[PDB]
């Protein structure tokens, strides 16, 4: 049977958001592209290149008009008429706007496309902005993280396919199943926080007892996400805090890539 | 004759444009162009040195880990910090397991569809295909039944009319030389590769906290708390789990990836005679094992004019000869300052003015070593190891050559390694040797913890005045990486990354000399200028990463 | 005659002693003895009905899940609670996935070494072994290379002089009939089976909260919180993960376990002519799919005197004919009250007086159905399904028979299923059909959630006065299970479990009639009375669980 | 190379503790028996039966005297002179005491052997007791849980093999890496406990938001273990509370099998 079509365009991306798919297990990337979807355009995996792959994109935009899911990773650079990302001689913002016109659903995967992320941090050399900022009249589903657990994306796509609509979203258009709660409001080290049991430096006694990382700069108190529950890589027990390092706030605008690792978070 | 553009080049990381003049059916001149810039060096400027690694790791998510490790090494260099040996073991396991994933994905998901025709695989006899591998491989998933299941997956995809990532591939191109049976073998291995690389990244995740983008580093060591008897930390149960994934990687690497490398060479032997990118090669030693940032498991060095016998060894990441030789130029790049710059004095001032064949045509800078163009990456790293007389490397190369010999009746000499296929071979050799790195460093970690050393982190101090310079070297999947940090009054006053794909993909330099990608393409036969598969074959052999090249 | 004792019988659950009188090398009389008792029925008494399931689940950890499910069903029966359909789907997926694990482990880890000689496997030609399976299986892990790797593992084990679980096995016994190649095939599949059963239990764990011993049930439904959009609960991502493991089970079950069942039968055809334990068979319907504890996907029924054509269907767990017929006696068991007892009036008063051939010799009670001995378990459940004309069951049996016919030239008639091999075949058929149960119920759950039904639990009320009675039936891996609860003044005043291995393994009954294990052994040839492999072959075919039988 | 020998004797066991090994991944059960150890006696898996398997036991007890790890699952019944568990015509307590004489280390796997467990609950029909109670002169390593995560056992064995001594133990002789902390002092639902966000019945709104299960009877506040961190089955996210059901206290004497599911725990 026919599979739902997907068009994936990378802007100012590091490829980590695509790479997250290679860690996924439900579905694995091979089952994703052979069974779950038809990946009609993806430059990292496409056999075709150059003129042939742009032919694929245009054929798919016409054949699947109104039906495909558009996915963008990376920020979109607007400074100097879009020249900081040029594909086939034209600004990526133009490619994305064209693809957005016939999209059934639009997903910003990763913090860069969701809110500008690292590429928009500091002085923002390229005038990088989010996908929603480039598409003001469209509802963009934001799946932030640097990169998110791939199933935050895959279960969003699955909800669209299986039940015919997006999952429930918060007021930043983030799926509530993955971003509905602060990490600190569902973190297994909260007992240590509550008791004042804190690591003060990596390798100290409290650190080696698995105590809370607040005083190392943990941004869990101001970052929405599912890192403490869903965690990463499906092996069990693997997320930054569990390994011994504070959350950096990479999911959350104004936290990750803005505050120093060891800068303390505000607690609600 | 005519002018072609390949834009986008797919099955790489990032945004690449390749232009070629074709004369009499052969590439006579080429341009490589990185078409996306973020300004990551400027984004990290003015911050605390300890924060850089989390930011600059995002230079690239394909070669995740690498910029994080180079960044902490750069700050440790500036600050004169000796990393605890347990932190080195952990950093080394991460880099080796990451690189295993990276190389496997490159050979299969990124490169195989240059050499493999999925349409032809539909015509294969699965039993004949399996029979071809007897006495060539002991891999347990080469049966006719496996190959039939894979063939049926292809069949079903084609029948659906939705070829997706396989649509408009170069099926039936005259440069596709594999028999149907070998095409089917390769597709089966392409799918099997996805399991092996997943296991490699489970190793990375258990020490890094996740991947892509690890989160266990620090200027001064690692954030993993070693405590064999501790709940919730890096204990013996967690280490046993890591080991269970390390052990799963070898069979596929040795029995599938290594063998397929020889198989591709056997069917494409002319590709041992084209794609030479340079006559000079550089690699840095890697996997330090002492308490002073040295005693590397892999050697480094500099080869000039292809002379292995007179190469210059590099045994230290503080080698002043290495440090002083490195500069970058922006004469043909979209930056303002064009004269060669040592990276501690580097600038990155954007100056886009559009494409000009003779002017600026790339966001990639042009690196030189004492004024010469240099190829970096697995070909460089293999040739340096051969120059060093490293028996493990000789022996692993000889294993690939023996399969090639069994299949063709011909042998391979070192002169043939300066080629597209030699570059691919160097990458395979690296992936194989990295499995012993993993076993060695896991054992060293267990042994050292057992001697009672659980130390992982030395807290840094950063003087609030003074100007301090550091450089962090790393032998990344794509070649020598260096991050150059200047600290002034406690904050980053300059940050310059010189990345392996910068060396290889950079445009013509200050003296208009041609870098490796552009040089490698001269002489490439192109049967169909509208479908220049042969050009992409050679470019892919360098494993381009353009987020890395440009940052 | 000669008198032998087999104590302990290994490769079962729990503690079993089998004694046999042998006349001229043929078993003439046998005794089955459960040698360990805990008093789980008394332990759970006088507690809140809601607590029983967590306690009585610990009757057994091989058939984990089963007593938990039967216990909640019994309390729901007593209290008149209709379970939400989503809770049924979840309970059903757990039971079907658990049973897949259970049956696979029984065929391979518990039973195969009765039929398979590892020493002979060392003499096998791995290529010949692989060729034997051409056109018999499409499994992707039957290559000579796989079989050679397995052979070398056995070789290394034997060479070490530490045979461990293989030490002093029945290697070279005259009843070992497989050629070297089939021994090696079976050992390779024994190892591969461990991966498939692990995946089955990943399904169980994701819904149960762990396994062994699930923790997601309740009197009134389940504790899983269904919310497609909820963080930390049973959402779409978690359901997708469950499905990824469900999908991994079918190939091994269909292409390995089902095929090996036919292969063993093809080489041991005399085992279709012995090991008949009874002429009456009972199973209950299973996998309810409505909102009123009914509409079962699998049918149940009662067969008398092997006459499938006149069997009695059972379609309800409230069937009064089923309920009224069940009694247990302790005449030849170590309990005080010997007359047949209906379980709601049952006692379990220990009265150990040592072993006596004609008196008490077991901790297992003797169940009867309207005074008759009855075999339960996969042979019973298959024969009932055939009697019901269930096409899925006839078709699955026909696939096994087709493989057997390809190998022997002969067919199998229903008469031949009343045998040791028929019992093994019924278990394999069950495991195969359970894969469709899993797909069906996963799809049913996804569909129902999509309709807006997220309900999972109906909170019970338990009157603080009055006495009322409930029974929970379940078709467990080893056959019909029933838990019988009497509530008085709000607490458990009686609890009696009548477990499938109780039916099969129970000693001579109130009328000195012989139950299935003991009856099945009459006529067994024993070539070497010091090593009575033939007796253990038939006993293992019933999949004994003595923690279950005795509790 | 030779592998370290293990003798495993089941007393009043349900086999769930052995079955835990079939879920293990590091090592898997096949790598355990072929590479990590030599399993010289285990009635669930051994090819030999009857007189042949008893010969295996006696041969191993001699060949490996002073060298083997003895493992016992299930409680040991003392009532009526041991007759509630008889193997080869003798009380299991006699088999255990004999094998204990030559053991290099002795492990009670599961709550039944660690402290009597379910088999010793209520009226205790068989006078069931713990392994330590039957071996007063020996240091019994207790690995409780019903059953424990198998790696609580396997990493204990590995410590004995790799570093030559037992892991660090608490004052109940439980390995600290697995039992050193209360579940409630490392539980990811502690933020909800702290805020008074509680499920009141299965299926209610708070339950369906993943709130704390204290008021459903969660015994985390009085049970030592690693269920919230190591969890179970190595798939990620799987332990009773994460699935939606309170901890029952199965690790902990006086809690599991004594307190009702819905009876409230004492909080320190
Ligand atoms: S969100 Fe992070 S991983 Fe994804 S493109 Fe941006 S930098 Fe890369
Ligand atoms: S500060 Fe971080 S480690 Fe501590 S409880 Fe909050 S989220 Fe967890
Ligand atoms: S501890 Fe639990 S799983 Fe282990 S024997 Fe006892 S009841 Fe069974
Ligand atoms: S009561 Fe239970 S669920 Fe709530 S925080 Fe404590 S351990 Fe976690
Ligand atoms: N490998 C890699 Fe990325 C590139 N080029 C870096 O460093
Ligand atoms: N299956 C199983 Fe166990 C037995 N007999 C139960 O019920
Ligand atoms: S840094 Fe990112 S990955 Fe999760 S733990 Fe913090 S939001
Ligand atoms: S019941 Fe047991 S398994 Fe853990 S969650 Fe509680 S100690
Ligand atoms: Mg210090
Ligand atoms: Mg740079
Ligand atoms: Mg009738
Ligand atoms: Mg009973
Ligand atoms: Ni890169
Ligand atoms: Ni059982």
């Amino acid at each position: 049977p026919q599979r739902p079509p997907v068009i994936w365009i990378g802007a100012q991306e590091c490829t980590g958001c695509t790479e997250s798919l290679l860690r996924a297990t439900h579905p694995t990337v091979e089952n994703l592209v052979l069974e779950t979807i038809s990946l009609e355009y993806h430059e990292v995996l496409s056999a075709a290149f150059g003129h042939q792959v742009e032919e694929n994109k245009h054929n798919a935009l016409e054949k699947y008009k109104g039906q495909y899911v558009l996915v963008v990773d990376g920020s979109i650079p607007l400074k100097d008429n879009g020249i900081y990302c040029m594909v086939a001689g034209e600004p990526i913002v133009d490619h994305i706007r064209k693809a957005a016109e016939g999209a059934a659903a639009i997903i910003a995967i990763g913090s860069c496309s969701a809110w500008g992320g690292v590429a928009a941090a500091g002085v923002n050399p390229t005038g990088a902005v989010s996908l929603q900022e480039v598409l003001p009249g469209k509802t963009v589903i934001n799946i932030p993280g640097c990169p998110p657990n791939p199933h935050n994306f895959l279960a969003t796509v699955a909800h669209i396919i299986t039940y015919g609509k997006p999952p429930k979203l918060d007021d930043k258009n983030r799926p509530t199943f993955a971003y509905g709660r602060l990490i600190h409001e569902h973190c297994e080290r909260r007992p240590h926080f509550d008791a004042g049991r804190f690591a003060k430096e990596f390798g100290d006694e409290g650190h080696r007892e698995g105590w809370c990382l607040y005083h190392l700069g943990c941004k869990g108190p101001e970052t929405y996400g599912n890192c403490s529950t869903l965690q990463f890589c499906d092996v069990g027990g693997v997320w930054p805090v569990a390994i011994g390092h504070p959350c950096y706030g990479c999911n959350e605008e104004g936290i990750g890539f803005h505050k120093g690792i060891h800068q303390l978070a505000n607690v609600e | 004759s005519q002018r072609i553009t390949i834009d986008p080049v797919t099955r790489i990381e990032g945004h690449l444009r390749i232009d070629c003049e074709i004369e009499n059916g052969v590439v006579s001149k080429a341009w490589a162009s990185g078409t996306m810039w973020r300004g990551m060096e400027e984004i990290v400027k003015n911050r605390d040195p300890r924060d850089a690694w989390m930011i600059v790791q995002r230079i690239c998510g394909v070669c995740t880990t690498t910029h994080a490790l180079s960044s902490v090494r750069a700050a440790e260099s500036a600050l004169n910090i000796d990393v605890p040996v347990n932190a080195q073991y952990i950093r080394n396991i991460i880099l080796a397991a990451h690189t295993t994933h990276d190389h496997i994905v490159h050979f299969y998901q990124l490169s195989a569809l240059d050499w493999v025709d999925i349409t032809s695989a539909l015509q294969a006899d699965p039993t004949k295909a399996s029979e071809m591998l007897k006495g060539v491989s002991t891999w347990h998933l080469n049966s006719p039944e496996e190959f039939t299941k894979v063939q049926n997956k292809i069949k079903d995809l084609v029948a659906s009319g939705q070829l997706g990532i396989f649509a408009n591939g170069y099926w039936g191109h005259p440069a596709m030389k594999l028999p149907p049976e070998v095409n089917l073998i390769a597709v089966a291995h392409y799918l099997q590769a996805l399991e092996c690389q997943r296991d490699a990244n489970r190793v990375v995740a258990l020490l890094g906290g996740k991947t892509p983008h690890i989160q266990n580093l620090a200027v001064g060591g690692v954030a993993n708390p070693i405590n064999l008897d501790g709940l919730g930390v890096l204990n013996l149960e967690r280490l046993m789990y890591i080991k269970s994934f390390i052990d799963k990687l070898s069979d596929f690497v040795e029995q599938v990836y290594k063998v397929d490398t020889a198989v591709i060479a056997a069917f494409y032997p002319e590709w041992l005679t084209r794609g030479k990118g340079a006559v000079n090669y550089l690699s840095v030693p890697e996997f330090p094992t002492d308490s002073k940032n040295g005693s590397f498991l892999f050697p480094g060095g500099y080869i000039e004019n292809a002379d292995l016998s007179s190469y210059r060894p590099i045994t230290s990441h503080s080698d002043e000869y290495l440090i002083k030789g490195i500069q970058e130029s922006a004469k043909h790049s979209w930056y303002k300052d064009e004269a060669p710059q040592a990276p501690w004095e580097g600038t990155t001032i954007p100056a886009y003015d559009g494409w000009s064949d003779d002017g600026k045509y790339s966001w990639v800078k042009s690196p030189t070593f004492y004024g010469k163009t240099v190829e970096v990456g697995p070909l460089a790293n293999m040739l340096v190891k051969l120059a060093a007389g490293r028996e493990s490397t000789q022996n692993k190369l000889n294993e690939i050559v023996a399969i090639y010999q069994k299949l063709t009746g011909n042998t391979l000499e070192v002169a043939q390694l300066h080629s597209t296929l030699g570059r691919i071979i160097g990458r395979t050799v690296h992936c194989c040797e990295l499995q012993d790195i993993l076993q060695n460093q896991y054992s060293a970690l267990i042994t050292n913890i057992g001697k009672g050393d659980h130390t992982t982190f030395v807290k840094p101090n950063i003087p609030a005045t003074g100007e301090f310079k550091g450089v962090g070297f790393l032998e990344a999947p794509r070649g020598m990486l260096s991050h150059w940090m200047v600290i002034k009054d406690g904050i980053i006053s300059n940050y310059q990354a010189v990345v392996p794909s910068t060396w290889n993909s950079g445009p013509r330099n200050f003296n208009d000399d041609v870098g490796p990608y552009e040089q490698s393409l001269v002489g490439t036969p192109v049967a169909d200028p509208n479908k220049p598969l042969e050009v992409v074959r050679t470019i892919h052999s360098f494993d381009p990463c353009m987020a890395c090249a440009v940052h």
